[PDB]
């Protein structure tokens, strides 16, 4: 019968709830510095993992985890979701040549050269230029960005594991449908789809750096570079047991 | 055992519970 | 892979200016009046930043003085407005006025009090780039060919030059459609709609310009401009709007 | 014949003579 969705699909689902960019509200007319810059970028953040919770609770199963799985899973995986998505935005934007945080704050040639901007940007284009090198589509990004949310569980699982992975496995597939929408040949279509859940992998080691820089930023007064209520919270939640290795990083390659 | 997370973010939570409108 | 040689496009490419951003306060509520002010600041900005683009343009430095400022004063609008479409059909597909990476007017700017009837036109231009997907190169030389859509009617006083400086960039508009399409029919159509697109960029200007000098003659809207376009801006206001100026044309009505 | 408005654009001329740098 008459369609798009007279009769919905998952992942146009996905593609309604995705939060709308938001504009850091950056007053550029002074100059630019490390500290500055990033402190706006922080409370950015804050707002975009607000958003993401109201995204998280739209995805179809996802609050039917018991409620402390549904923290836990944001908590263990806020910064590959707006790392991914930062990627995603810088792609689209500017063939990821730039770092678009929000359309109208842009990390140019100019603030790249700052101090220590590099050395923490420098993680960030990677997952754009990684998306840029393999021409992801909208709906296969919605699909991995969903994937890098059920990314990472405790050592002991969930309370509601069986749930979990029942859900990942049906988002794995969404996934599979997306590559094989996107084309019309299935000859490379379990490449792609290797390249794809290769790529979800890497994010791992991507936000691992992010995060050790996230932490010794946050822990240094001295730097003075300040963090919302949001991540404040999560980042001294997460802290202690980031590190002893309390979590299990999820992959769909061994090697 | 012990589940020491009692404290750690009660906004998260508190965001996660009431959406309606 | 040694070419090792320069051709006019290449030079036109290396000399196009980087973009420049508006410096513009986000942190507080926007309004029509503060973002049409910032972006006039912007304009003149631009303007001048144009005045050394042309100069650098092979063969416009050696036309009479006063034609140069001539083409800058007679197209100073075509070749903002061309720029910023392009900038707006890269950065989003033509969906949103990318005036400066940094300053993008969004749907929510765009419903302001009196944002999108000016808007609209500027948006024309950006869907069309996207349309066409229009590259790199074919975009330079047209840009250049804005510079030179159109003259006093009457001439310059080196009409000769300039008319032997526009042929070479017409020509140079085709080499980029050979060597990004492939194939050879769509070449022609190719030029022939990119040359209609310069076309009615005569008419997306007018509109511009008529809004322009309306908001410039007019401070109890209080919209302030800077040096370079209060300047340009007062020189054409008369002789524009009557219809005394030649606009150049690939395709007659 | 007149023309009313005679330098009008000194700035513009300005920018179009120099440079070398
Ligand atoms: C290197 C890290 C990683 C950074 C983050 C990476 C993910 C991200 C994407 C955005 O779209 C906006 C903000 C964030 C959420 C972020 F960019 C900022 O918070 C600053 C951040 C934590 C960081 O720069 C700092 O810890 C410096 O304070
Ligand atoms: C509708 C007109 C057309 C506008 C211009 C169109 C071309 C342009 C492109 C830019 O990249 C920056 C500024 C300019 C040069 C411009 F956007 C501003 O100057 C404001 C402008 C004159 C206008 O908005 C006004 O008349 C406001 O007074
Ligand atoms: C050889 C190709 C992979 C076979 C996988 C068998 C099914 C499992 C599985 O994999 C996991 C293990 O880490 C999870 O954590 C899941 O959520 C899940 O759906
Ligand atoms: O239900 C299922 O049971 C599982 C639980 O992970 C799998 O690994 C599957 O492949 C699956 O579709
Ligand atoms: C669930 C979609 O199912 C599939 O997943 C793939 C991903 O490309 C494949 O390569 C398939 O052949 C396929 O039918």
């Amino acid at each position: 019968a008459t369609l798009p969705q007279l009769t919905p699909t998952l992942v146009s689902l996905l593609e309604v709830i995705e939060p709308e960019v938001l504009y850091a509200g950056y007053d550029s007319s002074v100059p630019d510095s490390t500290w500055r810059i990033m402190t706006t970028l922080n409370m950015l953040g804050g707002r975009q993992v607000i958003a993401a919770v109201k995204w998280a609770k739209a995805i179809p199963g996802f609050r039917n985890l018991h409620l402390d799985d549904q923290m836990t899973l944001l908590q263990y995986s806020w910064m590959s979701l707006m790392a991914f998505a930062l990627g995603w935005r810088s792609y689209r934007q500017s063939s990821a040549n730039l770092l678009c945080f929000a359309p109208d704050l842009i990390i140019n040639e100019q603030r790249m050269t700052l101090p220590c901007m590099y050395d923490q940007c420098k993680h960030m284009l990677y997952v754009s230029s990684e998306l840029h090198r393999l021409q992801v589509s909208y709906e296969e990004y919605l699909c991995m960005k969903t994937l890098l949310l059920l990314s990472s569980v405790p050592k002991d699982g969930l309370k509601s594991q069986e749930l979990f992975d029942e859900i990942r496995m049906t988002y794995i597939k969404e996934l599979g449908k997306a590559i094989v929408k996107r084309e019309g040949n299935s000859s490379q279509n379990w490449q792609r789809f290797y390249q794809l859940t290769k790529l979800l992998d890497s994010m791992h080691e991507v936000v691992e750096n992010l995060l050790n820089y996230c932490f010794q930023t946050f822990l240094d007064k001295t730097m003075s570079i300040e963090f919302p209520e949001m991540l404040a919270e999560i980042i001294t939640n997460q802290i202690p047991k980031y590190s002893n290795g309390n979590i299990k990083k999820l992959l769909f390659h061994q090697k | 055992p012990v589940s020491p997370k009692k404290k750690e973010n009660a906004l998260l939570r508190y965001l996660l519970d009431k959406d309606d409108t």
